[PDB]
């Protein structure tokens, strides 16, 4: 009898960040190797999902992976990942003049920008005046304007994407370079930065405390020692349900340090709570690598 | 004398065994299941403010460690006695409200999503648009549609408030008579029936709505 087996998903968990750094260069040089197979690193319940054709290909995959880029992962795990970065409103010059290869190129643009953290964002608005004339050439510089952003800026994440209004602009007739106009959008970005004062990031997301009781006084100064901010705790016969929240989405080893204090019985949900900035430590770690 | 008009409840109803299925799976401790059980008890049961001997004994089986999905199956088709589904407009009531929408039609939807889905939102891959159509407080058929992104990432929609596989829904305010508007895009769960059931309140709806104008 034949083993009618077509296409597997399994998901590879790494151990530590350098795991993760080391999973995510596997991809690269793995994917190359064999071109069979898929990997992608978002899905809903995992971190890393691979998906191949047969069990037996899956298996020579994952022995890559510990034999050949000695990863750490856990074949068959749970996992998510986020990251949300906007705040403050204001009116930013765009100003870009420059003649390095026999041509020149100039781009003037004024645009206004406002935060829309609320349940998520995600806006470029258009005043129909600047660098447009006809009614149809609105859409044209609008989506153009998001598609240098996204290439100096993150989109597509909880509870992030800027709102802004393009309400003028100076173009006359110039020759339009990509790297001109990218490099351009990265200088307009610094200038903003000094200006607009960009902090907060991840806001404030509220964790549901569940683990048994009987330990009020150690589990309590647990939760402090995260940063932790309890609002409600309410017991329910041996466990107890500690309300609260702690400024940071995700599980940057929180789940990790919550998983032996609590042997392995203590969980917790994060939410959207308010408009709050993250740890001081984390925030400015994401600020500087998004510069390096 | 047995009437509720709620989707939303029995939507509710649904979501809250979340909580409870999952750590009947992932909570390795008999404590913490016994105080999620409390807490999906009283949920259901502070819907229910006079409940019947049916409902208390269908709670009973909830509170069965052994709960199979067999056993939830005949529970929600029993507390389907209690709602209504949703209803699919004809072509003539969607171009009622779609007067500017010609050649415009709402894609054949399983009988079992209809059951558990408060608001139709179909993505037309042609132009890059979603139409979604519902009903409002009065009864009455409310329809509108906005430009979609070509890219599905992860992001928190306004909508049921949780983490899937999302997009963007702009929409533009009303053309005054000088021609100007407003624009405004939130983040949407591209497949608005997996985004139905995860309907917490369909007040979180309705507040995504009235953020949209
Ligand atoms: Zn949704």
């Amino acid at each position: 009898m034949e083993f009618p087996e077509p296409v597997i998903h399994l998901s590879v968990e790494p151990k530590s960040k350098a795991d993760q750094d080391k999973m995510t260069q596997a991809l690269v040089k793995l994917q190359e190797e064999d071109p069979t197979f898929h990997a992608h690193t978002d899905e809903e319940t995992g971190q890393v999902i691979i998906g191949g054709m047969g069990e037996l290909h899956l298996d020579i995959l994952v022995d890559r992976m510990k034999k050949e880029f000695n990863v750490e992962c856990n074949v068959g795990a749970p996992m998510v990942s986020y990251r949300e970065t906007f705040k403050s409103s204001a009116q930013v010059q765009g100003k870009f003049s420059r003649q390095s290869g026999g041509r020149g190129q100039y781009g003037d643009v004024h645009i206004e920008f406002t935060p829309n953290e609320t349940g998520a964002g995600f806006e470029f608005e258009n005043a129909i005046v600047g660098g447009v004339v006809p009614r149809e050439y609105i859409p044209s510089v609008e989506a153009g304007l998001k598609d240098a952003m996204e290439n100096g800026v993150l989109a597509g994440y909880p509870l992030i994407d800027v709102k802004a209004k393009l309400y003028d602009g100076s173009y006359h007739d110039v020759d339009s370079s990509e790297m001109a106009f990218k490099i351009a959008a990265s200088l307009a970005l610094k200038e903003a930065a000094k200006k607009c004062d960009p902090v907060i990031l991840e806001p404030m997301m509220k964790v549901t405390i569940e683990m048994p009781e009987e330990y009020m006084g150690d589990i309590m100064g647990d939760v402090t020692s995260r940063r932790g901010r309890v609002d409600g705790m309410e017991p329910r016969g041996n466990a107890q349900v500690v309300n609260a929240y702690v400024p940071l989405s995700e599980m940057f080893g929180y789940a990790t340090s919550l998983r032996s204090n609590t042997q392995g019985r203590g969980t917790y949900t994060m939410y959207f709570d308010h408009y709050a900035e993250v740890p001081k430590s984390i925030a400015e770690d994401i600020i500087k690598k998004n510069k390096g | 004398m047995k009437t509720m008009i709620y989707p939303h409840q029995y939507n509710y109803i649904r979501s809250v065994i979340l909580r409870l299925k999952n750590v009947y799976k992932t909570v390795n401790d008999k404590e913490t299941v016994k105080v999620i059980q409390s807490e999906t008890y009283n949920d259901i049961n502070e819907i229910f403010g006079h409940i019947d001997d049916d409902i208390e004994e269908s709670l009973k089986v909830l509170m069965n460690i052994r709960l199979s999905n067999k056993e939830i199956e005949a529970i929600l088709n029993k507390f389907l006695e209690y709602v209504v589904p949703f209803e699919l407009p004809s072509p003539q009531k969607l171009q009622k409200v779609f007067k500017k929408v010609k050649k415009i039609k709402i894609p054949q939807f399983e009988e079992y999503d209809l059951k558990v889905s408060s608001f139709v939102g179909w993505n037309e891959l042609a132009s890059n648009r979603k139409y979604i159509i519902y009903y409002d407080e009065k009864k009455q058929l409310k329809g509108l549609y906005g430009e979609i992104s070509n890219q599905v990432v992860k992001g928190f929609c306004t909508i049921c408030n949780k983490e899937s596989n999302v997009s963007l829904f702009m929409k533009k305010s009303k053309t005054n008579s000088d021609g100007q508007y407003v624009k405004k895009g939130d983040y949407i769960c591209r497949d608005s029936i997996h985004c139905n059931k995860q309907l917490t309140d369909i007040n979180q709806f309705y507040n995504f709505i009235d953020k949209l104008d």
